[PDB]
């Protein structure tokens, strides 16, 4: 969080929290029903906003789904999307966080080794990733969608 | 370590749930609660010296503990023992802030039984040393905070006896 | 005892590096006399320059006072 | 939906949160010189140099005896590295951290004081544990500190850190072992040393090799060559039965 | 570490005795195998990525190991384990061009039971990964190699159980 | 075989075997055990070895793989793998055989006749064929691999 | 041995054997048979060696075998001869592994301490192994007598 | 052994206390979910043998594990490890009517780790043995008891791992 | 060169060569003239290699010569070819060498951040690279052709 | 640093080059002589000691520098010379073996000769420690390899004066 991030930095000093930190803190938590709010709704879409990012990423690449395609067949396409919806999750945690400490331990962390293993095209995935945004930005105001964009905008980058 | 709002995601993540009603309504149990943490801790924090000396006096000194043969005997061990407190105090006021009493098992508790009895140091007195700083804290952090502050040092001195 | 006040150059020749480090690659420090010495191959064998070398401490003559 | 669900429920959501690393590998921060430029952050650096070599507890009660030092690192006189250096030959250092332990723990402290790790091989303990015995603590020190494993890791500014090593094996469980006991928890050697291992498969029982003397033994002793054939024709395959 | 030859040569040494004709077949029986040796180590090194992956799609990933709760969930522990294929299928390359498995003692097996146990990998899952590797290397490496390099994935997994 | 190139060459003349004749059988025969090495590897691969022509294939022409062509749906692609499974495996036994005898009468001689009429497109066969001399090269040493590409180019020339 | 040497290098960056670290290896195949035949051939004649060794050792330098010399009596001779014999056998297995390895372990690496203790003079040790190499050497071919006679010189070499 | 009454009775006995509220709002909270504890075991004690057989089909047999090589291959080691599962599946019944898992401590765990290290048992694969078992056990015992009896299982399945 | 990686192990550790350093680099240099003339082919015949390589890569991936290409266009052109002439020079600096140290400073380190920033597509490059390879091999003997391959695939397996 | 081989790539690199006919040319100029330099390298290693002994006997001891007042006076001194001179022999060897005078000045001349003004090491008696050292060593090592030997001390002689 930003507690995690932020304490760790005291502890290592040998301290207890400065005003900055705690400013930061109240600064944070004060920011907190929004965010779950975010959350919220985007959770309540996730099924829908997994679908349309799927139809938005074979178009703008679909040789994927295709004979020689990693995500050719109906349970090799059950995968990508279901990735997708992992992500998707990840995106909400990280919100609710404040920062990425969670959705970088369980979902960037080792993803090139793994996917590079896979033989999944991992660049396709970042547009797939890119499209989430597009529907999920599409349910949420326009000071919540920006929040929400950071993100995922975040993953799009660590996939790079 | 863990937090309330980090517990509540990795707590998920294993069953691989997004976060639904039951866990956006622990969460919101948290934030609510948050302002008050902060205030908590600034009081601590700016009486840290004073909570020690008044827990070492009702708990401490003036005692066999103190003189020859007592373990904070020697300027050496009596310099130790504060410096123990300080810890404590310290580390307790982290876990309130963060509501979670995860670091006190990491970075505290963790052997700390053991490496006690090895050195002979008095575990009954350090509890009591303990639960004396929870008696000043509550004092000087006033109703709103009193018994959130208090249970982390609950959990410091039930996971030494 | 002795000192030595060295200036050092040494850059990154495998993979760039991405966070001010600005210190970390040319600077200057008083290195003992002991050292000063066995450093002196490690930045060569690092490659990088040495710019300078400086007494700093001990006097030129020596034999005794030295060893300390 | 279902094929991103566990399959064997995840019944006690805790026992599965906590597998693999743990986490202080990676909460945790490094102090560099280079971007601990201003007053407030030189602080800190100096401060967790000190919980690096002597180790938090006793690094809770220096006050100001390195204070000298302190000025020098503070006027960019000397790097992060002779601060460190310095401090390990420091009487505090010698006194809590080797004298009262046999010159073999006496190595393994100051691995994980100035490197991170504890002693991977064997062939090490012997040298730097033959350095120590024939010069003192401050050859030990001086080159665990210019070595060529601190000069990559950590090079010129970076107060030297806790890595959790992946690569030779047992070094990181035998590191991690090294990590988490507070001072004076316990103070058993940890690698004493490494027990040489022995061999269970003769090697002419494998598969490959005992293949090919099968087939040596048939060429000799059978058969005839090169030579002439009246050479060849009257010769004993055996030599002394 | 040692391989046939020094094997042989400190057998020797320690009895102080200059090699004889036992120990002279035994070189032999080496040499007499080592172009194939060769031939096999450059097939698995050039095919060293396609033998993880086959391995790992036959034995580990589709499967409760990879989803929530599992130990090679999170593309962190995922990228680890994978690691951990490479180094097995690499260090048995060495064990078997030396034509022995005295490397896979020195630095794979000592201490990783305990390493496994400490962080909570799973040991027979890890098994069938490395027993997956050899079915693969088998094939690719054909009769002449065959039993050869499969005795080494063989030694690597019977010092974990 | 070899051999039998050899004899029906001398039957045809009334005479024995010439010198040459002679020395190819010793050449060959000596090469026999390698020869069936190529052969084993190979055979032990042979699924894999499909599964990556096919891939190699289909990237190179979606358009077997689309609506107006040969190898269109999931059955139209089992059959084609088939059809490589079964050059692979005649392959092998041209490879341990030293010559084409086999390979010929069995799918080369009629194989322009019977896929007209199937309207096999020929040339994307060929394709298949080479495809499969990328994968089954990447399983043998140098000398062997060369060895055993002599006959697939073969296979490769006699769809022509 | 020249295995040994590649493949701990090769391990300490954790990558496979290149393409060419497999060519040294190569070599010392080869090589082993004829270094395995120049070992049993020294082996042969270990006794003449060693005393024609010593001859020549104690003319060239009387003083080791006089009053207050190291070797001086039959018996402190004897363990000398005795230590003349341990290096030729040393020098056997240095050469038929292809690499010295072993024989550092067995006799360099604290023979310094170890003579120094024994107040044994180190540089009429060397000389003793120079005298063995002048002995060996004329029992053995011109090529093979050079490839022997590295691993006298590595001796003489690390008695300094 | 210790169940909740007594897990409650001797905390407060080591502090010579008597039962206050909070000791009395425990033993309720046991006492409340009594009669549907008792329910559950007749279910499990009345299906145990199916419970085992069903949960063999879906973990263990039909596989390299009783295949030889395997660890239940003989009709040997076959019995001994449906033998073992009949503990399991008992045990738990015994700790979940306890509300209290420290039986499965005192009379399972103990030692149990190193006891199938050192006769080569698979824990991964007896884990999957336990988890399979209760998947059964909470089809048959209903939405009343299902939880209930669940953590007990997995308390054996992470005293291994 | 085998010398710069070898010798800066010498001096790290204050000394000399060891025995098996000296034949590595008598191993490495006996391998000299065939790999000169490894590198003289492959130089002789580079444009030809490059011409080919880009008719290859365009085919199995064109796009990049297409309006929204980065290679769209006659000069967009005339330096995709370029850099393929660049990286082939490169090859014969690394075959010569007998490692990377030259091929590596000169040509991957820092090349993700370059063609990142011009946004090209490098990741059809290394396929590109790839086809360079084909064509070079097949302008070798079969045991040149390998030793050449080595390099040709290190490059592609840098830009990864 | 850099090498024969090395240099020959650098150069070209900067200007773009395919290597060519002239390049080429030089390449094989130092393949062809790569044989003897190696077997001479073996024997200035191999008498490293004795060269140094021989060297000082001829061009540095037995003189005012060594006496009271000199600059190798001392053991101290004397030991710092005579370590001196084992670096400049073993420079000298990478420098014959790479065939390029390079690393003769990365590590070795750069500010040395200011750091010998800056103490008062005598520049002309270790020149004359050098060119003793070479006259030395072009008797151990033969026509074959005597005059490129020769020339890195030679670069080391004038890199002081
Ligand atoms: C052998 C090493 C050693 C020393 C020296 C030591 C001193 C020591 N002095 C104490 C108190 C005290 N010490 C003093 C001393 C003074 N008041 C003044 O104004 C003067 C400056 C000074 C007398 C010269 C006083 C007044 C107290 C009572 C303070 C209190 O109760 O708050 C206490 C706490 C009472 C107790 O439990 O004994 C200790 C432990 N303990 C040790 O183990
Ligand atoms: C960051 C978390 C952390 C904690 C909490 C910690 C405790 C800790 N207390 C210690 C010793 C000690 N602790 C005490 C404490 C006391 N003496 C008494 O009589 C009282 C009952 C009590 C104070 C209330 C004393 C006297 C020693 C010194 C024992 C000795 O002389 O060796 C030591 C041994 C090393 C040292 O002396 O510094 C540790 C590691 N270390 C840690 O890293
Ligand atoms: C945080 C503040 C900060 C800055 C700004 C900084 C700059 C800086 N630039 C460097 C090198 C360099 N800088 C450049 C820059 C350029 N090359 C060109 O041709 C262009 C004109 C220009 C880019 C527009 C190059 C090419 C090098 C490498 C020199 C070498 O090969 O050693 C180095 C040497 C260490 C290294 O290579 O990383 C530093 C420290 N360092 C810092 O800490
Ligand atoms: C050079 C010899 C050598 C070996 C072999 C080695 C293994 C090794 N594996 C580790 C962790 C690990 N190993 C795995 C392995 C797996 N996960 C699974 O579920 C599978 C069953 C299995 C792969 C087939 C995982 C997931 C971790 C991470 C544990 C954690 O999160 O802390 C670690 C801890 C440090 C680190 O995380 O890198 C070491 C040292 N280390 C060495 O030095
Ligand atoms: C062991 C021998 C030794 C000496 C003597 C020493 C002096 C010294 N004085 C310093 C600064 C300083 N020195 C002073 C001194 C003074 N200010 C005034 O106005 C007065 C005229 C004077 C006191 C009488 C001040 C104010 C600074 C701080 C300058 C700054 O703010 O950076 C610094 C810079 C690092 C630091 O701030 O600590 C050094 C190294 N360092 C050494 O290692
Ligand atoms: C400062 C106090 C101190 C002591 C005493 C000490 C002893 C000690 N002896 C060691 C080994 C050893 N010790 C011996 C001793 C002997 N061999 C024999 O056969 C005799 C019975 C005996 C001599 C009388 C030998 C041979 C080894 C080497 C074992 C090996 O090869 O690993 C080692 C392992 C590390 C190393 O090899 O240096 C230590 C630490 N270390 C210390 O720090
Ligand atoms: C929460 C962190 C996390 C992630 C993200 C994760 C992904 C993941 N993706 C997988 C497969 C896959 N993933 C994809 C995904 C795609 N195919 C494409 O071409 C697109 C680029 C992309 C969809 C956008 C495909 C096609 C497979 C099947 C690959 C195969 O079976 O070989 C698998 C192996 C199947 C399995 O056992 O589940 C894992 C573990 N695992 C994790 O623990
Ligand atoms: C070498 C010692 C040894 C034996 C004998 C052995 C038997 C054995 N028989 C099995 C199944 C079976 N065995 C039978 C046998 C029969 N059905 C009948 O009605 C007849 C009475 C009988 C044939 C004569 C059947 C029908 C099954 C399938 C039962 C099921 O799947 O539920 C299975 C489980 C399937 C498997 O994983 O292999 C094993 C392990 N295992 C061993 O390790
Ligand atoms: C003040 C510190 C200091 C000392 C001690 C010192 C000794 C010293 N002894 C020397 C020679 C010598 N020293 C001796 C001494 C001995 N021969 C024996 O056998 C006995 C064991 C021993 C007499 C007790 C001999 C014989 C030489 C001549 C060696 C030669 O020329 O090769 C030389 C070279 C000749 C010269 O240039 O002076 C020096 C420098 N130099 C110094 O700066
Ligand atoms: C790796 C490349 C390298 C070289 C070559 C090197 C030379 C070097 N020679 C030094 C001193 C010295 N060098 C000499 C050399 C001599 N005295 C004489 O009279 C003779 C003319 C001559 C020997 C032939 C002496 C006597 C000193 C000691 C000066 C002092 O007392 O401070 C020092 C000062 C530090 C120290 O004392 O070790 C360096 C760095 N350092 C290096 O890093």
């Amino acid at each position: 969080s930003v507690l995690t991030k932020a304490i760790v930095n005291a502890d290592a000093e040998a301290r207890y929290l400065s005003p900055g930190e705690l400013d930061r803190i109240k600064s944070f938590v004060a920011s907190g029903e929004r965010r779950l709010r975010i959350a919220q709704t985007l959770t309540e879409a996730r099924e829908r906003i997994v679908k349309q990012a799927g139809d938005q990423l074979f178009q703008i690449r679909p040789d994927v789904v295709s004979p020689g395609g990693n995500a050719y067949g109906e349970k090799m396409t059950a995968l990508c999307l279901r990735d997708l919806d992992y992500y998707l999750r990840l995106v909400t945690y990280g919100i609710v966080a404040g920062d990425v400490t969670p959705i970088e331990e369980i979902g960037i962390i080792g993803v090139k080794e793994m996917y590079n293993s896979l033989q999944t095209p991992i660049p396709a995935v970042a547009e797939g990733v890119r499209a989430m945004k597009n529907v999920a930005t599409s349910l949420l105001s326009g000071d919540d969608a920006a929040e929400a964009g950071f993100y995922f905008d975040y993953l799009v980058g660590a996939m790079q | 370590m863990q937090d309330a709002i980090t517990a509540v995601i990795n707590n998920y993540d294993v069953q691989g749930k997004y976060l639904d009603g039951a866990a956006l309504d622990k969460l919101k149990a948290y934030f609510t609660t948050g302002a008050v943490r902060v205030r908590a801790a600034a009081v601590i924090s700016s009486n840290a010296t004073t909570i020690i000396k008044e827990a070492a006096a009702k708990a401490l000194i003036y005692s066999d503990l103190t003189r020859p043969g007592g373990n904070m005997y020697t300027t050496r061990r009596y310099a130790a023992c504060i410096r123990d407190m300080d810890y404590f105090l310290r580390y307790a006021t982290y876990a309130m802030l963060a509501g979670d009493p995860s670091i006190l098992d990491e970075r505290v508790l963790n052997g700390l039984k053991e490496t006690y009895n090895s050195l002979g140091v008095p575990i009954a007195a350090t509890v009591g040393g303990i639960q004396a700083m929870k008696e000043v804290v509550g004092g000087l952090v006033g109703p709103d905070a009193a018994k959130e502050a208090s249970i982390y040092f609950d959990y410091l001195s039930s996971g030494l006896s | 005892s002795r000192y030595f006040k060295v200036t050092a150059c040494i850059p990154s020749l495998k993979r760039v590096r991405t966070g001010r480090e600005l210190q970390n690659t040319f600077f200057t420090k008083l290195v003992p006399y002991e050292n000063w010495f066995t450093e002196q191959q490690r930045i060569q064998k690092a490659g990088g320059k040495v710019l300078s070398v400086k007494l700093f401490t001990g006097v030129q003559g020596a034999n005794t006072g030295v060893g300390a | 939906q279902e094929l991103g669900t566990p399959i064997n429920e995840r019944s006690i959501p805790e026992m599965y949160v906590n597998q693999g690393v743990p986490a202080l590998k990676r909460q945790r921060k490094v102090f560099k010189q280079s971007q601990a430029t201003d007053r407030e952050s030189f602080d800190a650096l100096v401060t967790a140099a000190y919980v690096q070599v002597f180790d938090k507890d006793i690094a809770s009660y220096i006050r100001s005896e390195f204070s000298a030092l302190e000025s020098r690192l503070r006027n960019r006189e000397t790097s992060v590295k002779e601060f460190v250096r310095l401090l390990g030959f420091s009487a505090l250092y010698r006194k809590q951290f080797h004298d009262r332990y046999p010159n073999t723990k006496v190595v393994e402290f100051a691995f994980k004081h100035f490197l991170g790790r504890a002693v991977k091989n064997q062939a090490e303990l012997i040298k730097y544990h033959g350095l120590l015995g024939r010069k003192g603590i401050k050859a030990l020190i001086g080159a665990l500190v210019d070595g060529e494993e601190y000069g990559r890791l950590y090079g010129e500014d970076t107060v030297p850190s806790w890595q959790f090593p992946t690569l030779p094996a047992a070094n990181y469980p035998n590191s991690v072992e090294l990590y988490n006991r507070f001072t004076r928890q316990d103070d058993s050697l940890v690698v004493p040393s490494f027990k040489p291992i022995r061999s269970k498969m003769d090697i002419a029982s494998m598969p490959l090799v005992q293949a090919a003397l099968k087939e040596q033994q048939a060429t000799k002793t059978a058969l005839d060559m090169s030579r002439p054939m009246f050479l060849e024709l009257g010769r004993s395959f055996k030599g002394a039965d």
